[PDB]
């Protein structure tokens, strides 16, 4: 059967760099009878269905912004991109499209790269439902900040905690190109309530300083 | 139009049998080939079938054994029949149309989820978050649920540009999830903010607006 | 056992349509007694008879001068005829004529005053039976009002003077309410039409089509072709000319071309030339007007020395129709098979069996032979020995397994397995 | 004889579509074939579709189907319809005819018809009479603000041709404007009366200016 | 598709002596059946459609001087003129058989001459004009060989640059000249402002500016 390798696995790319990514087949795929070629790429954006943009290797889909223009032949194709738009993000396949037991491809991660900005942490106390369970989590969000490699630390009437950590990325945001994180804490009825302070620190590549928002019980 | 509906994500005991539906519209069905792929979410995409006209079968040899394609032409739906849920048969699958006799998949599908375990369906527990002491964010956390999608939106879809909803994570047999939407000042103690938890497969919809704090 | 059915001269092989003499042969030349160099290469392509242009005498939408009994000078004269139908039987090569008086206006038939236009024909029935050519063929029948009741004394006549003639009709409808309420009680007449003409974009309704007529018809015996007139190119694109030309010869019936089509010549793609009869290019001089549309493997001097055309398939496969007896006059049974193909068997008891699977799709789907619905009189073997592929790359002779068949895409396949049994 | 002559709008609007008839006067249709040959100005040659003898219809490589060329016996009129046109196709259009087969080119139409094609309106334009104020005098002639290329100036209608020149139209303010220039016999000008004559087809205007000598 | 590579952009040269049109392209255009190639040259008057000169790239048509004729073979082709005419100035295309998309490109012709001293003639507006609140003063500059030329508008002896629109004219059948109009664009109030308006020549032929005005008062 078809082997469908995908050479890039992840690109940085900045708005309007001319995205350009390849992938290799194990036979050709361009039958000598017909003398065109077969292979497809697909786009599928977080949250949604993969979408069609090329058939038989030259031809776009009906109803696309014409930025995509990807080529090649033989053994190995080019998915080439003129510059990318703020709705870029997805993930890209390749195809074979004669053959009997169709086999697509491995998949690349595109992500767009853009300047660096600053959290707006947010820590909110566990309300009275969940209190009136007997359970306690607290949450501390951290929006809208472009570098990826982050750090969150806990503390406990500033003693450091540092179990009880649940962590929660997002995927790169689809408007200006950041990230997102929360971060709960969930603890029982008591051990909450035998504390008082609770610290929520965040460690960035944007600023020597941690934005720490801050919450007591007693407050 | 291609419009291409579906049950959404069910939940089945391991090692059994279910019904896979995929109702479509907007086009006569018998001028078509519907096909059906499967990814597991961070993997890559398999396809296994394809179905036609005179309800004709075209399996892939890999998951051969363990398939079973058919078809209702009458009320314009394409089922699937898998057989002998393993473990790692929980993944994601799209019921994918295309043009007939030419393999390009244009039209997808919502696409569905499956899951084999067999722990209970279980709805889940709502928490509203309310802030501590311009711009500034509300949240709504929902823990302990074990049907997979959830799909929660403010006051029915009236806010809908600063939202973002966090990924869920699963700890001891129930995942959890946080909302996040960034509001104006003058508008929360003044408007209405309800966050809606809509969950398809407890077939349950909440929802809970935010009481300033004391 | 079996005793055999009775074979007449006409299902042992293939007709040919020939519109514009003049356009035939190349310009200039455009005489009856300038085909005579042709019919040797007629009978490469081995044809066992051909229907000839229309060259009665005809004015334009003219009644009173429109006569069925004497050549249109333009053609030659009637004593250049006696020498083409006396030098055609050197080669066992039939020679049938056109009938419809107007065949310059619009409509064929002068739907004014129709029923002296029919007791026009009556009597040039009589004359060409005399003149010892053999079989006619009227067209646009439908342009003719009540054709079934005119239809009974032109098949009477032309079986009267002897049972070894032919009376071929044609029509446009597709419908089949009105195909075979043709046949309904004539039934010693072939008939062509645009039933297979529809095709749903490549070829979606094919499958159907084929088994729905060859089931309706009653197993009778009838004649495959894409219109009445007009070439096989008019309606197909380039890629599907090799799997028609496989699947109108071993088909159970006449099977009925068109000249020109032996290269697959595209009215398309010449200017100059009309939609009814282009010319066709024998070398590289049949086209001066311009010489940049006119390739080199568009003409029979391309085509006849490569093995890999389209010429050359066409005289390796008419040749297995007029030869092999299970194509001749044998049973038809299509089984079941794969989602997006086409596939059936020819029988005859000791004889030799061959397997067709053709490939309608445009990927390279494997062949999932699914038939379990023959009987054991024929019934599939392991392996076939392969006898011919529309595309090259494999073996043309290798015994093949059936359910690991792996088909090209757009490739049909021609199996020959023995009887085993 | 071999006569041709053809019936342009002038001017359409972008994204519109034009109707160009040419009336073959003189010779029958059904034994020579009919091009048609686009020209923008001061540029090259680009060949549009024919339509042969018997029916049959071409187009270009570069565009199959965006043109619709109709040929009808009934009045010999050969109709022409191109559809999305821009502002990058202003050319000339004009008729053609074959040698009886192959692609020689035996006629045009000697004029054909200048088509542009803007938002901008088509106005009537004003014409101005130049007698020169304080052997051989030199006199000319003032047509200003007119919007399509067409129109044409001439002396007496037609009576000298040889001493007489024709400035091109410079397009300006939305108006394209000429003037043209005649070398006048002084034994003529105060006693011949001088007769400018303008005539834009486009705006259908055909006013006739008698030039008065000056005070 | 073929493309016909035009050698010159164009070619100047004086009456009665010899040029050379030449034009290259892709393919071979002897059609080998034959031992013919398929070619065509036309003459495009200014003004008119073109006609016929030349088919099957040597011949002439009927009613054409035996100046022209065409040699060539194969791919590459010149026409020859045997001595040039004043009423030979045109531009000159190949244009295609072969293959059905047909065409190439036109180079132009232009002739040496003697130079030629212009003849500059002033025109102050009308009556009928300014009536219409515009005004717009122009002068003529007829009958002068050599193509650059520049001309002068002044305002009361001070140079005028503003306002001023210029067109040429193209070289004649007959005398091989030229002829330019220089179109002042300005406002009554602004003409009725001054007295003196000077049209000036600035030519090649001498040094003199060649001056034409007249004085509002006038
Ligand atoms: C199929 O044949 C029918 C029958 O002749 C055609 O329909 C007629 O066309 C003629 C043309 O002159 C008209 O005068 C008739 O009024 C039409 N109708 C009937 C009922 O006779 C039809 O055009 C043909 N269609 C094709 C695709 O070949
Ligand atoms: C026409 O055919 C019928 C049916 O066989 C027959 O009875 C009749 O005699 C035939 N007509 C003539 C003139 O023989
Ligand atoms: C032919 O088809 C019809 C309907 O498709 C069916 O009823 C009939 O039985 C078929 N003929 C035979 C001989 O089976
Ligand atoms: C003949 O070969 C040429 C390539 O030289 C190809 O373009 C053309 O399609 C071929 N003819 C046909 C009928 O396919």
């Amino acid at each position: 059967d078809i082997v469908m390798s995908q050479s890039p696995s992840s690109l940085v790319v900045s708005v309007g760099e001319k995205v350009t990514m390849s992938c290799x087949x194990x036979x050709x795929x361009x039958x000598x009878x017909x003398x065109x070629x077969x292979x497809x790429w697909y786009q599928q954006k977080p949250g949604q269905s993969p979408k069609l943009l090329i058939y038989x290797x030259x031809x776009x889909x009906x109803g696309v912004p014409d930025r995509f223009t990807g080529s090649g032949s033989g053994t190995d194709f080019t998915l080439t991109i003129s510059s990318v738009k703020a709705e870029d993000l997805a993930v890209y396949y390749c195809x074979x499209x004669x053959x009997x037991x169709x086999x697509f491809g491995g998949g690349t991660k595109l992500e767009i790269k853009r300047a660096d900005a600053a959290p707006t942490v947010s820590i909110f106390p566990p309300s009275s439902e969940q209190l009136t369970s007997g359970g306690a989590s607290v949450v501390c969000f951290l929006n809208n900040f472009y570098p990826k490699d982050i750090n969150v630390k806990w503390k406990i009437d500033g003693s450091e905690r540092q179990n009880g950590v649940l962590n929660s990325w997002t995927d790169q945001d689809s408007k200006d190109s950041t990230y997102s994180m929360s971060s709960t804490l969930t603890l029982t009825k008591d051990e909450y309530e035998r504390h008082n302070s609770y610290t929520c620190e965040a460690t960035h590549k944007t600023s020597t300083s941690p934005i720490v928002k801050s919450f007591n019980r007693n407050e | 139009q291609v419009q291409l509906k579906e049950s959404g994500p069910g939940l089945v005991a391991p090692s059994q049998s279910l019904s896979i539906t995929c109702t479509v519209s907007g086009f006569p069905l018998t001028x078509x080939x519907x096909x059906w792929v499967r990814q597991p979410p961070g993997k890559g995409l398999e396809w296994l079938g394809x179905x036609x006209x005179x309800x004709x079968x075209x399996x892939x040899x890999x998951x051969x054994x363990r398939l079973s394609i058919s078809k209702d032409n009458s009320k314009s739906q394409v089922f699937l029949k898998m057989n002998s849920l393993q473990t790692d048969d929980t993944a994601r699958y799209y019921c994918a149309r295309x043009x007939x006799x030419x393999x390009x998949x244009x039209x997808w599908g919502q696409g569905t989820s499956v899951t084999v375990s067999s722990a209970k369906t279980t709805p889940p527990s709502v928490y509203p978050l309310a802030p501590g002491s311009s711009m500034v964010t509300l949240g709504c956390l929902v823990k302990g649920y074990f049907p997979e999608p959830v799909t929660v939106t403010w006051n029915s879809g009236s806010l809908s540009s600063g939202v973002h909803t966090f990924p869920a994570v699963l700890q001891s047999d129930l995942y959890t999830l946080s909302s996040s939407v960034t509001v104006p000042s003058s508008t929360w103690p003044s408007e209405t903010v309800t966050c809606n938890v809509a969950h398809p497969a407890s077939s349950t919809k909440v929802d809970k607006k935010i009481v300033p704090r004391d | 056992c079996r005793e055999l059915p009775a074979q007449k001269w006409w299902h042992t092989g293939a007709l040919y349509r020939i519109g514009d003499l003049q356009a035939f042969q190349g310009h200039g030349a455009g005489n009856l007694a300038g085909l005579k160099g042709r019919l040797d290469y007629l009978s490469s392509l081995k044809v066992k008879g051909l229907v000839l242009g229309p060259i009665h005498k005809n004015q334009k939408d003219d009644v009173a001068q429109t006569d069925l009994l004497q050549i249109d000078p333009n053609f030659g004269s009637k004593e250049d005829f006696d020498s083409l139908l006396q030098s055609a039987k050197k080669k066992s090569i039939r020679v049938i004529l056109d009938l419809t008086p107007n065949y310059r206006g619009e409509n064929s038939w002068f739907s004014t005053q129709v029923d002296t236009v029919a007791t026009k024909v009556k009597d040039a029935l009589e004359f060409w039976l005399q003149a010892g050519v053999d079989g006619f063929q009227v067209r646009d029948i439908e342009n003719l009002k009540d054709a079934s009741s005119f239809l009974a004394e032109w098949q009477n006549i032309t079986k009267g003077f002897s049972e070894d003639r032919l009376l071929i009709a044609g029509t446009n409808s597709s419908d089949l309410q009105q195909i075979l309420s043709l046949l309904e009680s004539n039934k010693d007449l072939l008939l062509t039409s645009s039933y297979l003409s529809d095709s749903g974009s490549t070829g979606e309704h094919t499958k159907s089509l084929v088994t729905q007529y060859l089931n309706a018809t009653g197993n009778r015996w009838c004649s495959w072709s894409l219109s009445q007139a007009r070439l096989l190119t008019s309606f197909l694109p380039a890629q599907l000319l090799r799997l028609y030309q496989l699947m109108l010869f071993t088909l159970p019936g006449t099977p009925v071309f068109s000249y020109g089509d032996e290269i697959g010549l595209d009215a398309a793609a010449l200017p100059g030339q009309p939609m009814e009869a282009p010319v066709m290019l024998w070398d590289e001089s049949s086209f001066p007007d311009i010489p940049g549309a006119v390739s080199a493997n568009m003409t029979v001097k391309g085509q006849s020395e490569d093995p890999g055309s389209l010429l050359s398939l066409f005289r390796r496969l008419s040749d297995q129709r007029s030869k092999e007896r299970s194509l001749l006059h044998g049973d038809f049974h299509a089984f079941s098979a794969g989602p997006g193909l086409f596939s059936y068997i020819r029988h005859w008891d000791q004889n030799e069996r061959f397997l067709v699977v053709l490939n309608f799709g445009d990927v390279g789907l494997s062949a999932g032979l699914q038939a379990s619905d023959l009987p054991a009189s024929a019934s599939l073997p392991a392996k076939a020995d392969l006898l011919l592929s529309t595309q090259p790359g494999r073996e043309e002779g290798s015994p093949l397994e059936l359910e690991r068949l792996k088909l090209e895409p757009h490739e049909g396949l021609l199996l020959r397995f023995p009887y085993a049994a």
